[PDB]
């Protein structure tokens, strides 16, 4: 996250994280066995942190759950990051709690000016590299689909949206993907792409999930 | 920007003659520039040349659109400038790990039939010294995944690079 | 080809294509049985498509007939590509009519400076990448032996020859492998190597027809 402020200890506590070797992606927990990410984040041999803040110690409230199912969108497109979400299964549920809680789906998609928060431990640069210990938040807009598309011509299909700011300084980053935007109470988001972080009228996009919460319904209840 | 080894914001390639950069080792003793050992096919391993030994020249792209500098933390194919027959291209990716010389690894290669369009997208990161980077490799170009950095491999004698292994920072170097 | 220009359906009725699944290289017919490409171009159980233009598609003039034989030279070296020159028998033999005619072998070599066309379907930019649907071509002077060895120091033999345009700009490039250089309707050159694609001080070096003709004719009776 670029620009954002230190969300607190488990302030978010529907925020995972993806690992394999190092934290490579995050995540949402949406219920005690599932997560929701993005499908580019797909690894084999994937484990899931749950109740982090401090990622580099063991706080006490952290569960390290290995994913069992990794289930990638079917209609996934690696290019254009088309239908850019995956769902993975927990091998056993997470013991839920105020540190670690699962975030609703959307009933409806956010329009158009409506806030959210995205959040995650990607890099706080947009020139440079830095890695955060903590999780970092944001506070940002969800953009019109004209200013969106224009930023990226030809590039932005109907499920994707992008949020952030046109004049640039805030935005997810490299490390981010698979991460939440939540907006009232919903996760309408997932940090999908860029150019770069922060730039100037390259605002970040983002997987747009209310077109989506059949397509997690049927899945939960297939495996 | 990232930055060549005399402050000079690294070029992209953007058509016509295209600018040309060796990667060299920036660890104190000596470098020696990355270059090619012979592995299979049109596919090679990407290695530190011995010291005194010229690395060879490699191009940086990026998709349509791209500013002609490379940003620090963004994502390019790299390609040698290196002659071939015309069957093969030189760009880099992630290879397909393996064991060789006792050691287990993904290899950084470079070079493939061209028709495979096999690339993998590479990230300069910095470091506590400007104009010293480390590299990263990924496997999209403008996804927000936080890629695996690049190490060096001791193997038979040759350095090798991989996902992993021993810390490696470099510097860009102008060619011609 | 980059810097050329679209040939014309059917213009070059010599010209084919390699494929294995892809179109990985041409090939130039010089009779109703043999294909003339490049060692290095060599794949078991190729197909060799004539009468082409746009290749991705079946347009009802192409013959796509297989390789029965594919004789790279003896002294083929894939080091140095010193010999990259090979023979391909079709199967059956080609119908030949206006879309598919042979080119006829050099009687003796070119010199410096003479006029020749260079074809193909391979990439059409040097920096990224870009394959054309219909055929390219290009127009280009092969060099002086003096230019070739200074721009290729220690890599040119006997047996290859620069072809195109110093400043760069026009050049043979990846998938042209294989390729017809036809100067005043013999087929003096094999699209074999370079350095780049349309690079300054880096031209196309092509296998050097005139050298084979003994041994092409050789390989033919025998086969
Ligand atoms: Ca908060
Ligand atoms: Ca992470
Ligand atoms: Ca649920
Ligand atoms: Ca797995
Ligand atoms: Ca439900
Ligand atoms: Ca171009
Ligand atoms: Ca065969
Ligand atoms: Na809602
Ligand atoms: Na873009």
């Amino acid at each position: 996250i670029v620009g954002g402020y230190t969300c607190g200890a488990n302030t978010v506590p529907y925020q995972v994280s993806l690992n394999s070797g190092y934290h490579f992606c995050g995540g949402s927990l949406i219920n005690s066995q599932w997560v929701v990410s993005a499908a580019h984040c797909y690894k084999s041999g994937i484990q899931v942190r749950l109740g982090e803040d401090n990622i580099n110690v063991v706080e006490g409230n952290e569960q390290f759950i290995s994913a069992s199912k990794s289930i990638v969108h079917p209609s996934y497109n690696s290019n254009t990051l088309n239908n850019d979400i995956m769902l993975i299964k927990l091998k056993s549920a997470a013991s839920l709690n105020s540190r670690v809680a699962s975030i609703s789906l959307p009933t409806s998609c956010a329009s158009a000016g409506t806030q959210c928060l995205i959040s995650g431990w990607g890099n706080t640069k947009s020139s440079g590299t830095s890695y955060p210990d903590v999780l970092k938040c944001l506070k940002a807009p969800i953009l019109s689909d004209s200013s969106c598309k224009s930023a990226y011509p030809g590039q932005i299909t109907s499920n994707m949206f992008c949020a952030g700011y046109l004049e640039g300084g805030k935005d997810s980053c490299q490390g981010d993907s698979g991460g939440p935007v939540v907006c009232s109470g919903k996760l309408q988001g997932i940090v999908s792409w860029g150019s770069g972080c922060a730039q100037k009228n390259k605002p970040g996009v983002y997987t747009k999930v209310c077109n989506y919460v059949s397509w997690i319904k049927q899945t939960i209840a297939s495996n | 920007p990232v930055v060549d080894s005399d402050g000079d914001a690294v070029q992209l390639n953007l058509g016509g003659n295209y600018p040309l950069y060796t990667i060299q080792s920036a660890a104190i003793g000596f470098r020696g520039g990355l270059s090619t050992l012979r592995k299979d096919a049109c596919k090679s391993y990407v290695y530190e040349a011995p010291e005194t030994d010229r690395g060879l020249p490699v191009g940086f792209s990026a998709s349509a659109t791209s500013q002609p500098v490379m940003q620090l933390g963004s994502r390019y194919k790299f390609s040698f400038s290196m002659p071939v027959p015309l069957i093969c291209d030189t760009a880099w990716s992630i290879g397909k790990s393996e064991t060789n010389g006792g050691i287990s690894f993904q290899p950084i290669t470079a070079g493939d039939y061209f028709y495979l369009n096999n690339f993998s997208w590479f990230e300069a990161r910095s470091t506590e010294e400007t104009g010293v980077y480390k590299l990263a490799a990924c496997s999209c170009e403008f996804c927000k995944i936080a890629c695996p950095e690049v190490g060096s491999f001791n193997v038979n004698g040759r350095t090798l690079l991989g996902i992993g292994g021993e810390h490696f920072t470099v510097q860009f170097q102008k060619f011609d």
